[PDB]
């Protein structure tokens, strides 16, 4: 069957960016938490505002674009806040431009393009005619990809076989995308 | 609100049909309305005849399927506020014991949150059935909501606002103890 | 005979591949995807530490 | 009176202009209040045209597609292509 629009998955909002993009923003958004604490602690400039709870909510308020209540008063504190704020620019600009590309270009790939990645597959099931010379072919075959082929096709539960080419034609087009 | 909704079943219009080139006209071929157990026919043999979802016969099936996926969250939904409606009755019975009236607000509150993630996998079960199908140029498809959806909708807004009123009556009262 | 028997199909597939330096390079050209990755964005970080 | 704005303030203040990331104080004279409107419309213009070109980029290079046929050799001249002479 022809590759298609499919159904999105729920998780498909994230998918302009890779995997592991999003676990070094994790990292990150870790990393400058805790320094932003340590470097507030012993270097004082009265009350100590900034936390270890207050500076993990400022660090997800930067990200996050939204403005936070209370800011940096010295200066080892605001180059920490200054290049956190850069970081956030690039990001966000990044993940914007790059839907802008996906919903304008519709690319579609197939999952199959060759015989040696059917056999080494169990999610689509494969048959041919009952009584022709295609079954007779994958019957004696001393081949190793078509020796594997064979085995599946024999021991398969419901039968993969057809009757005529056109029933066999009918599975393809109903089976979404699960019969070839 | 609610009651009505579930037990009727006015909740999707499914209109199926084919045009005529040249002349600017289309037949439909078959009409129908359904709800979460019943479907009635309002086209189909062009006569009123209605079966359940169980009692089946294409695309207009797997879509009735995905409505029955979706059932469960108003069943809980309902069931909740019924939890919160018998306490907030007896809290008006007796006004000693005010820890009736704000254990009530939170099954009115969980209510709409169980409503709103059955609407959305309701509705999100609903547009992925129209995508899978394939396109042709003679043959239109739609689809339209009902009353009963309204209905659900309506029963959202009221059970979070007396929600929020069970718990000012909470404070109220605990502050003239 | 040679034909129906695949003895043509098996030295075929003996002489052009299996003799083949470019080993199992028939592999290598599924992948593909389009995503920004670490290497677009790499001085963003070194810029952070 | 009693004015705040220092030198380390005014770079702060103009740091967080640029970034949309907020300010702690704002300023109160007519004359502060003109140089900050005319660099809140600088850094808008600058971070949009960031963002459409960037947006531009990503899109020509998906719309770049290969060869797979010789009828895409027929209708597209930057490749050069010929055979033997004889
Ligand atoms: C799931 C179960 C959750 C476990 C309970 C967590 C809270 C602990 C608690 O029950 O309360 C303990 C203290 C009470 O002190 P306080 O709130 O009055 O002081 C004000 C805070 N101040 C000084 C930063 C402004 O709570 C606090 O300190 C603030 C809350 C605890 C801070 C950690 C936040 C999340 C936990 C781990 C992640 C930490 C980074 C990794
Ligand atoms: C209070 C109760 C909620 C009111 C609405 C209840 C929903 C019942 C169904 C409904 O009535 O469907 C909402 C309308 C109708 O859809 P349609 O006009 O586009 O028909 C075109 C559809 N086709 C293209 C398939 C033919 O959709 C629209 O009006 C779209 C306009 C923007 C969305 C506002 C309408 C619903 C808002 C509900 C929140 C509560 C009120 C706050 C405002
Ligand atoms: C980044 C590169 C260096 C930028 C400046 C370094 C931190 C500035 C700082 O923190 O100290 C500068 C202090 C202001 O800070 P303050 O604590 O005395 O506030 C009291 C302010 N009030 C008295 C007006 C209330 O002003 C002063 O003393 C004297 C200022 C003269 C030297 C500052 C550097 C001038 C550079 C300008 C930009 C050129 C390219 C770089
Ligand atoms: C004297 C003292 C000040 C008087 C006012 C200054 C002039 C008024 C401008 C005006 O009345 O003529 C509108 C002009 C006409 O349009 P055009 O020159 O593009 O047509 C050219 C067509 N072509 C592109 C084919 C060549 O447009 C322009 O000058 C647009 C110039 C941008 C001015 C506003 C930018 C800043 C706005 C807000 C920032 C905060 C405010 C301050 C706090
Ligand atoms: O000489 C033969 N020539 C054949 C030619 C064709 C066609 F392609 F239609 F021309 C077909 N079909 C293939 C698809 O299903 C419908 C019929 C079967 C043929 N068979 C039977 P085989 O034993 O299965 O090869 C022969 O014997």
């Amino acid at each position: 069957k022809k590759p298609q629009k499919s159904k999105p998955g729920v998780f498909s909002f994230l998918d302009p960016l890779a995997y592991e993009i999003w676990m070094c923003i994790v990292f990150a958004y870790i990393g400058v938490s805790v320094v932003l604490f340590l470097v507030s602690r012993f270097s004082p400039y009265s009350t100590n505002e900034f936390g270890i709870f207050n500076s993990l909510w400022f660090s997800l308020g930067a990200f996050m674009q939204q403005g936070c209540d209370i800011s940096p008063r010295s200066l080892s504190g605001r180059i920490v806040g200054g290049v956190w704020w850069f970081f956030t620019l690039i990001i966000i600009s990044s993940y914007t431009a790059n839907l802008a590309a996906f919903l304008t270009v519709e690319r579609m790939v197939s999952p199959i393009e060759s015989a040696e990645d059917l056999s080494k597959q169990t999610e689509i099931a494969y048959g041919t005619l009952d009584s022709g010379s295609t079954k007779e072919f994958f019957r004696r075959s001393k081949i190793a990809v078509f020796d594997k082929m064979w085995t599946y096709m024999r021991s398969a539960e419901p039968s993969v076989f057809v009757r005529t080419t056109a029933e066999g034609v009918a599975r393809v087009r109903k089976s979404k995308g699960k019969y070839a | 609100l609610l009651g009505i909704a579930v037990s009727t079943d006015y909740w999707l219009y499914l209109e199926e049909g084919i045009i005529l080139p040249q002349n600017q006209s289309t037949e439909v071929k078959m009409s129908l309305h359904s709800g979460l157990w019943r479907v009635c026919f309002l086209a189909g043999e062009e006569r009123g005849r209605c079966f359940t979802i169980e009692y089946v016969m294409e695309s207009t099936v797997n879509v009735l399927k995905m409505i029955r996926s979706a059932t469960p969250f108003p069943l809980v939904s309902l069931f909740f506020m019924f939890i919160g409606f018998i306490l907030s009755n007896i809290g008006h019975i007796r006004p000693h014991r005010t820890i009736l009236a704000f254990v009530s607000g939170i099954f009115f509150i969980l209510s709409g949150l169980s409503l709103v993630v059955g609407l959305v996998l309701y509705i999100s079960s609903i547009n992925d059935e129209m995508l899978n199908r394939t396109k042709d140029a003679e043959t239109y498809f739609n689809y339209k909501y009902g009353w009963s959806f309204a209905f659900a909708a309506i029963s959202f807004l009221l059970t979070e606002s007396a929600g929020v009123m069970s718990v000012y009556l909470f404070m109220k009262r605990y502050t003239a103890e | 005979k040679l034909s129906e028997q695949g003895v043509l199909d098996k030295l075929k597939n003996k002489w052009w591949y299996d003799k083949g330096e470019c080993g199992a390079k028939d592999s290598g050209s599924k992948e593909k995807t389009s995503a920004l990755s670490l290497s677009n964005v790499a001085g963003v970080f070194y810029i952070l530490v």
